[PDB]
């Protein structure tokens, strides 16, 4: 996985050493860090539901298409607008992890990875995903490091998909 | 493998959740104590051939069956073997330590190794007075109030113990 | 190299990766611990001889062996015991690039690499060196961070030595 | 590769000398104005693909030729590895700014790139026109006053324009 | 591997036999209703992504369980993995079709599979129900009367659910 | 590239074979469905216009947002209605190539490799091309042979961006 | 093994492809092939006795001394020509099934491999096997494709041999 | 590689262009005299290794310093070898043949070859010599009016000569 | 693996024991009748391959079921297979015998052995036969009186069949 | 090659190793069989001629065919008879070597490697070579060690063809 | 392991041969030598104990700190003085082993090998064994081939320990 | 590679000449003489590292530029190497002298070495130097009367002298 901790382990155990100061300041930028990424975490899950609902409606707005285009790709329906918020949601829910981790790492390992082919194959547009992450970002009110690392790992999910 | 902070994660995806406030104000908790963590690792790892050899040499004297001619760390190779061993094992304790998650010790270090020995005729529980003896040394030093800024550090003492009597327990 | 922003580097770098959060991590870890670092290296180079000459003599004197056995690898002479000086002023002089570029790296690239293979072939013995860094350790007179660090340095020339 | 500080060293070791307190005050310099520099980084990171992406397709208005039928980045393959290049040019540059030094750029990604371009038949006036249109983008992003701070930022500015610039160079 | 001919080759080989008259005439058949048999490997491959694609759809609707948080299609690497082999299942179907024999499908990509699900965790019997999914949806598109020379396609169609079913015992 | 010629001799020059009969049947195969091929060429390119006007309406019918949304990636304007047709213009193209060839070669070679970079790339979404694709095999009138391999290869571009 | 339909299947795979209209053709190759083919193995099996006699007793024509040294890898006794017979009877059956199969695989698979070590180990000239095929090429009296298709494995065999 | 029919698309599409049916009409022609090409590449590879073997021969007979001890086909090792080459020429020319096109002969085979002769010491103009002589006896095997429908094979000649002679200059 | 020498020399060194001058002057023997056993290794080696040949034609005739078609050394890959496995096991008896140790054919040649042929489908029982006739020719090879010094080779002679005996048992 | 001396330096040079006490056996080895290979060496040199023509002659006894069959790979003309001197004056120029160079390396370097090839290529016949061999052994008239190690050399060649 | 005879068999098998003339007069070499060799282990065994002592001895001569700084590195106790003899007398019994085999060999595997990181884990100095060998060399009181060879493995030690 | 004899054998090879019996005379003359090569392989060999080590010492007292930070042999790492350049030509010089032939040093080893220096900036005249001295202490340690039997060594290290030249020169 990709955090500071883990990989700090991981080079040092590929390189077949123990762990020496550069591993230290590592775990010192990690757990100084820490502080502002929890207290991120903490605000964005209590905003959770108005965040997703939010975004999910940006995106139906810069997007009318997809709240009535027939097909199962779209949220013209019940089914297809709780697919939209569920995956709004795992978005949101995946930058929490990274903040608590300190990394992308869980959002590489749960969500980037394979998504290109979930997109082709079930004819979702990163375009529509874009705009949600778009909002949150507008929207999460966070403020200092908390913002910056948090915008991050936002921006992360737009480049992955663009 | 798993750090403290993603093995909470790890758990909380696989029931969809995001953490609970209890959680994260227990990440935070280790979080204000790890400057604690880091000198241990600190420590250990500044002392780390002085924690082998002195074991390995306190083992052999307990155990003069090893080194006799025929035993298992006879022969320069065996030996060398030997002491590579239980430098490994020291190794990954201080790994687990600094993540403050067992696994990197579990995944590369110990799973498998109770095998190997079987395989090889290396008494196992041989190995495990060696990770004992280290384990004891290895917290004398990190308890050691001298050059430090006074404080508590049992529980952390603790956990390094836990470490080590995984390792123990898995070559037993 | 071994130092907290190259590695950061590399580990991107061979992932294909554009830097993230914990590379960024890192580098507040580095930096912070620099303030230390830096004024760490001033110290021990404002005291450079006193702590040479004084290693140089305790190594003479928990091996007095040293300063009158005859041949090359002694310092029964002049030559041997400014040559004695020398290694421990390169010791110490890697110490304080250590505490620069924070991390061994300069140490294992300049002195630790092939190490083992010089004091076999000169007969140099591990021992006295050990000896010349325990000396440096008790007397550099540094405190906090700045000691820590340093200390690091120093007794990983010693593992690397035993 | 170096970064900042390894740089002075291996100068400093080639000389045999330990590092004089005026190279000393000039590190420390570099390490009071870090967090500013670890803003670029994570702006130009946040914006990688709008900073190709835009560049790219205003490159390609400038110069059809180049994406005319029968121009360098005609078909998928080629147009794919243009962006391609985009990308691993900005990347690099990322990574100069991060350790606060050039060789990694230089090495890595610009030393022998001239001679590639020349043998596939790829237009390096170009590429350069790329990154220089790559650079101003990636400039306003950095020096945007909103949502930061207020400092100055300018010797760093000048320093990624340095960056940017090596680069262009290396395939004009 | 054996197609269709290579197969009895090789059974007549093992006994030092020249082909039967009957033999031979068994594969003229085969060849005389060649044409459907490439109808249907085209027919199905120029169908392969919406194959997949609802049949999967249809799977995870019916076993929600698949893709809540914490079931072996949850996560876009394992969803992706998941598509992809369902992709795979029917790619050597293809082939079988295409050869007129089981084998190619049989050692390249079933033998084995159990054993590799079992080991991961997935749940085999629910491959087969995407399997089953796809063999449906096949047969439908290869019996589609549009389009082409009316004839009676019944055996084939016989045989390519045979192969199917084959794919879906292997998993069960 | 995928023909039947070329593809029966690099089998061949992988196993340091001479060609036998088998890359002589390959041959057969492609020198009779060459009969076909040809002429479905010929007629597709006698169309070419009336194909690309024709799909491209199809497209901006099913997809009207694209006729209308500002930003470079839609065709609200002369210059993306030229680039859409140029596209689609492009995709047949590729179509008559592959006849020309008897094999998707030309269309992996020229379009089909590197495509899933640039949609993401440039936000252009594959189910507007599918469109496009699905008007031309109802509308190129071909029949027979020449039919079902034209509709081999439209159906291939379909897969390949599904 | 090397066959029409197996190879196209081979490169497939190999590829991660799904097959297309090369393969397809390819298919078609072998299909029309096939029926010059099956004609060709069943007027070869029908004159196997004839073909096979005839043969050897070509080969004991141009090479006398073959009926008369003493010696296992002779045929101057029962037991030798009877071996004789058989091996040119194994040629014969692997034309057969190169003809069923459309390919030299069942001749590469069960008789060609290996060939060279069994000559040279029990001291048989490959110069009296090619004598035998040459028989049978000028005496099978097929005509048109199936004709050249079996000289064709006959030639094949020859230059194996030499 | 290129086969006829790609060579001619590869260079349409540098153009943009579909093919002209001027274009069209000459590959016409080529599939249309087709069987004549099958049967030239069936004709010299059914006679590759007498063409080989009697070129080698006659070349020796000419030239016997290539294998007086000393010259560069004495040892068996460089008999072999050479041989070997005759053979793979050969091999290549019947390639370029069935494709109708040089690509896999120039790109595979000849290309590099000069320099590889030149850096072995072998003699190139003796190699051409080989060549040429398959050449001859090639044609002669193809333009062999028994056992075939009569008809006029003169452009294919033409066409088979031109790969052997370009192999031939290859090596001069 | 041992010679004569490491064989006694490894066993000491587990006891951590000289050898006894009993042990030296065993060895001293054995060297003394070395020119008898470097005799035995070249005239095997020297009739290799009409000892192989002579022992397969032969069990061939005794065992026809081997080679009429669908018996395992029927068809050339495995006729040419079974013969390599004659000269193989040859190859390492002779090795035992110039080393003076059956360790060379025990751990490189039979461990193992018996399960790959069981795995095959080969009969061992079969092989053993084999290995029964290259055993009685070899002897009378090794025993030949003509053109050597005259001499007593009988405890050799014993060794020798002791290593047949070995890889006979070794598969049966 | 495989000589004693240049396998003894080249295991050493694979092993990075200087050499020792194990290599310098070898030498030993070498040294004091060279008195008995050299003399041997000399004495097939003088007989050449003879044991050329002898061989020459027992091969064409033993094989009256190849004095009389047309073609080239036989000896019924002057051309064939001097083609089939030459080659077995290489076995024995071979044979030479080896004496002197002390191992088969000089025979596997310019002779054996690649003669399957020939043979085949050329159809001769390897039993034809084992008779000049076998002629050779029974008369070169060497005795003692001389006579031992060059028949090794001549069995060799011999199982090589066999 | 390194000695004539498995060496000769090990590149034999390396290289799918059987053994020649070239092994053989490996063997020739071994044998010849193995006179000397074991009359030579025979004299150092005799004289083992006498030989370890008056070792020791020489090395506490040279080196009089060893018998006298506390620590379990040296030989002030008689614990210390007892593994120093233990490692003389393993030094001694491996010369001789290697006489016996004719090789380096069971030194380089029960004792070379591993070595380095014995003497510099337990602070043991090269310099005290490499004297101990020199006293063998000088009193072990061989001659001829049997000091010769005896000597080669007592500088092999040393050249290993330096 | 070649020694002695299959350098001879080699040129004779390519007249396609058995040896005059002059030539073989001349490798009698050598063989004769070949215990007191062993005796230089053994004696060169058994000094290796003092050989090397002193050579090395003078070397850098000579010329402590190359020992002063900035110079080539500063720094673990390089000094090392510079340590291993040394014992490795020494290492191919006492092979050409075991082997009697120049080949093994030169293409292994001198061959390419003039160019690699070059490249990395060592000097080469230094290198010559080093080699120098090895040259002479080798010589003086060959020729000691001390333990030998006595004779005249002369030619042989007239021969030595020989190939440390050709290794000085090749850096030079
Ligand atoms: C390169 C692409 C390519 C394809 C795809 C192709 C298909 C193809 N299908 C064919 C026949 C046929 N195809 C069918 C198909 C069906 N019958 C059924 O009942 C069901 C509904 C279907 C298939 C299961 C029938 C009945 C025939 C006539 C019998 C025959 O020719 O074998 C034929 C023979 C001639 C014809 O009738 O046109 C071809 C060539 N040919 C091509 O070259």
């Amino acid at each position: 996985m990709k955090t500071p901790l883990t990989e700090a382990v991981s080079v040092a155990d590929s390189q077949g050493r123990f762990l020496s100061s550069t591993e230290i300041q590592v775990a010192f930028g990690r757990f100084r860090q820490a502080k502002a990424g929890l207290e991120a975490a903490k605000a964005l899950t209590s905003k959770a539901d108005s965040l997703i609902s939010g975004a999910a409606q940006a995106v139906y707005n810069k997007f009318p298409y997809t709240t009535q285009m027939q097909g199962p790709n779209y949220a013209a329906d019940q089914r297809g607008k709780d697919k939209c918020a569920r995956d709004i949601g795992y978005y949101l829910r995946m930058v929490t992890y990274c903040l608590i981790a300190g990394g992308t790492g869980p959002m590489d390992e749960y969500l980037i990875a394979g998504i290109d082919e979930i997109n082709r194959t079930f004819e979702l547009s990163p375009s529509w995903y874009i705009e949600a992450l778009k909002y949150i970002k507008a929207n999460h009110g966070l403020s200092g490091d908390a913002a910056v690392e948090a915008n991050s790992y936002l921006d992360y999910a737009i480049n992955a998909l663009s | 493998m798993f750090d403290a902070f993603t093995k909470v994660v790890s758990q909380a995806d696989t029931r969809g959740e995001m953490l609970s406030t209890a959680q994260i104000d227990a990440l935070s908790q280790m979080v204000a104590e790890s400057n604690k963590r880091l000198d241990v690792v600190n420590r250990i790892t500044s002392n780390a051939s002085t924690i082998v050899s002195n074991a390995a040499r306190s083992l052999f004297a307990e155990q003069p069956q090893l080194i006799a001619p025929g035993g298992n760390a006879y022969t320069s190779t065996r030996m060398a073997a030997c002491l590579r061993d239980m430098e490994i094992i020291l190794r990954y304790v201080t790994y687990a330590v600094f993540a403050g998650d067992a696994s990197v010790l579990e995944d590369r270090c110990l799973n498998g190794l109770r095998e190997t020995y079987l395989a090889l005729g290396t008494p196992g529980s041989s190995v495990a007075v060696g990770v004992g003896k280290m384990k004891e040394a290895a917290l004398a030093i990190v308890n050691d109030p001298a050059g430090i800024t006074p404080g508590d550090c049992s529980a952390l003492a603790s956990e390094i113990a836990s470490y080590f009597d995984r390792a123990c327990a898995a070559v037993s």
